[PDB]
DNA sequence: CTGAAAGCGCTAACAG
DNA sequence: CTGTTAGCGCTTTCAG
């Protein structure tokens, strides 16, 4: 009950509506008036109450960010992009981890809308038809970031994970490789079984090279799984000449796994990672990676939201940011 | 206005640096623009820029037409190197 | 035009006061009336408004977190700790990057308070008086994590970086190292200067070894600054036989900078990082490093806040979680 | 009831697993406590537990004095190994 | 147990 | 320009 827009209006012999216009920087206010009221504010140390503002205006200038795991070298960066563009457009963020748990996901979605957020950026690995359903009956806009939605009807920003792999794969072919291994992530997530995997097969198929299941390992985005991957590969009768990884951490682990078994990279084996996180540069030898503009993905995602929130019209709700391979010293020449 | 730079930045025109540039061109009333071998985009637009996909070793051209157009192109040249983007 | 606590009230012949009592699980309700309105809710599909509630309750079940850069491998972890303990207590989080900019940090503190948060967890390399001055002005509690506050006024939750560095230096000399170097972070930050440096400089005279200014490299936690450190170190004649890095991301920069110069590790030199981040485990040889319970520091901090926010008194406000060292393959 | 486990976790009792445990020990009315090197702390509390610094290669005992002190240890023994935290 | 009494702090809408 | 009108969706607060 201390120093409110009321206490100010009195200190300035003017009405609340004036203290309002003044506080929310409205044109309609005699520079003399604006002066006085501004004086009073600094005289009582007035700090506007955002919640009351939210009740009356019907908008909290805060968005909901649902991310699977913020401790990730990947999402962290993905978030930083979102946070920046939000602060650029004067928006606060409500962060919360889902750890890919559909229950916790859909839960958060509610809790958030409950907090009355103006919009939400969603990053999940398994967008079900129910998820899409829930996204359709939301009072506020929802934008996907670096995620895959088969139904593709909810707006989102990302790259073409299908084409990325294909390129990386075709690139290895165009260097005389015939037995390329693909170390993926959980096949449960469509991005791995419906996107990256298919791109990997469509590459060999166009190169007329037979599809060999053995050459397909399933990791779990974890560095350790990157070692168990190289093993199960350099353990087969017919071993690969080059291995593509769906994640930098895993790939970064493929390297070391082989560096322990006396194998020397890139002299005895070609390696390629995916994402292009600072990680790549912190390996030895440097790692050749498929570049995905993570920070950009987040920033363009949050930017798209601001648009959809201010109800601006937008051509194409689904955005594809360009990608590219970046070879370092993880491969030959 | 007008001016052509050569992206020297390792990471190209992306991430936080690409943000500063866009926020910089935004504080100027003059309509600012960035052209990349082909199409052109509004520098004051995060999407427009980041979708261009400008890699190290490209020729981009910044054009600002308006009042502060001078002070603008001026403040952009600054960023371009104070951020380590282009010469 | 959502459905308010009023719609429900009518749909049960009861005042909004009761609907409020049920939803908030208030004792004074008859099981008949309760189960009457409860289903009355699901029938209408009522979803409470946290803002409305927040205005009338003076509480938002939300905490504010000020972090320098969530893209850091370090802070992202600490953040993960906070977020988890917070939801364990039905609290929500509002995140914002400060990048260590005094103006931004304080503006955030203000923005946060404005949104009426129930508490605040703060992180920053340089807590100045002007800072503490603004802290004491907040209606809600403020906890510090992995930070250094000279004035000792706000409740923090870190470790003894001073001793931690000592422990490291000691275990090195005890290995037979005369000339040892230190790769610190920006001395412009207290945590580096008035803590990590001292614990290092005391371990010297306490071992009777002379201080060598040329054995103190100032980086910026940057892998790149890491390499530029080891390099500048092997330059001069008196070259250390073991180096200590303030952070792991820098340590890797020293290890690699060495291997790229021929020398082998630990074959020719001994290096120890500081943080025990998953990073120190994804290198070869697997770096040895001072262990800091990062997650815990976040979880404890947020937990300590849940107490202060609940008014419940607590023994002491400055906590110092236990640290230790984990030796691996970057030493002899 | 009670039982003695031997911390196998490469990082002792900390991080997510610590929380997972403390959160489990707080599901029941039983007053669970952790006895280590003599000092004991409420298992339903984070500050206390994490204050101990249970590093790898140690031993402890889980109390239980309530109307479910058995339903507790069983579930506690569950995660205690589910999270790779000794046995 | 409950309902009525009274706003919480602030935007909003339009006449004079 | 500026003041007036009139709540937004929910706790609070005690008689009854």
């Amino acid at each position: 009950m201390n120093i409110t827009i009321y206490d100010v209006a009195r200190e300035a012999n003017v009405s609340m509506a004036t203290v309002s216009r003044v506080v929310n920087g409205n044109p309609n206010v005699k520079p003399t008036t604006r002066k006085k009221v501004l004086e009073a504010i600094e005289r009582l140390g007035y700090r506007p109450n955002a919640v009351a503002r939210g009740l009356a205006s019907k908008k909290t200038t805060t968005v909901g960010v649902i991310i699977p795991d913020i401790s990730s070298i990947f999402y962290s960066e993905l978030a930083r992009g979102i946070e920046d563009i939000a602060t650029m457009y004067k928006y606060n963020i409500i962060l919360s981890n889902s750890d890919q748990n559909m229950e916790k996901e859909l839960h958060l979605l509610n809790t958030m809308l409950g907090k009355q957020v103006d919009g939400i950026v969603f990053m999940g690995g398994n967008i079900t038809d129910e998820h899409v359903a829930e996204f359709k009956r939301s009072p506020v806009p929802i934008v996907l970031a670096a995620s895959v939605e088969e139904q593709e009807e909810t707006p989102s920003v990302a790259i073409d994970y299908e084409q990325a792999i294909y390129d990386a794969v075709k690139l290895l072919v165009d260097k005389g490789h015939t037995d390329i291994a693909f170390v993926s992530g959980p096949m449960a997530e469509p991005i791995n079984r419906s996107k990256k995997l298919q791109g990997y097969k469509r590459a060999l198929e166009e190169a007329n090279l037979p599809f060999n299941e053995q050459f397909v390992a399933e990791g779990d985005y974890t560095y350790d799984s990157g070692l168990e991957a190289l093993q199960h590969l350099m353990s087969l009768d017919k071993k690969p000449t080059a291995i593509l990884s769906a994640t930098d951490e895993m790939a970064l682990g493929i390297i070391h796994a082989a560096q322990d078994q006396g194998l020397s990279i890139p002299e005895d084996l070609d390696i390629i990672g995916f994402d292009n996180t600072r990680l790549s540069l912190m390996v030895r030898p440097q790692l050749s990676t498929v570049v995905q503009p993570t920070y950009d993905i987040g920033a363009v995602a949050m930017r798209l939201l601001t648009k959809l929130m201010n109800k601006e019209p937008v051509e194409e709700h689904i955005v594809e940011l360009p990608h590219r391979i970046e070879l370092r010293k993880s491969t030959k020449a | 206005a007008q001016k052509t730079f050569k992206v020297t930045a390792d990471s190209g025109i992306h991430a936080r640096p690409a943000t500063v540039l866009v926020q910089t061109a935004s504080k100027y009333d003059a309509d600012v623009n960035l052209e990349y071998n082909g199409k052109t985009v509004n520098l004051k637009s995060i999407m427009g820029v980041m979708s261009l996909g400008i890699a190290k070793g490209a020729e981009i051209t910044i054009s600002a037409s308006g009042a502060d157009e001078n002070d603008a192109l001026n403040a952009l040249e600054e960023t371009m190197k104070s951020e380590g983007l282009g010469e």
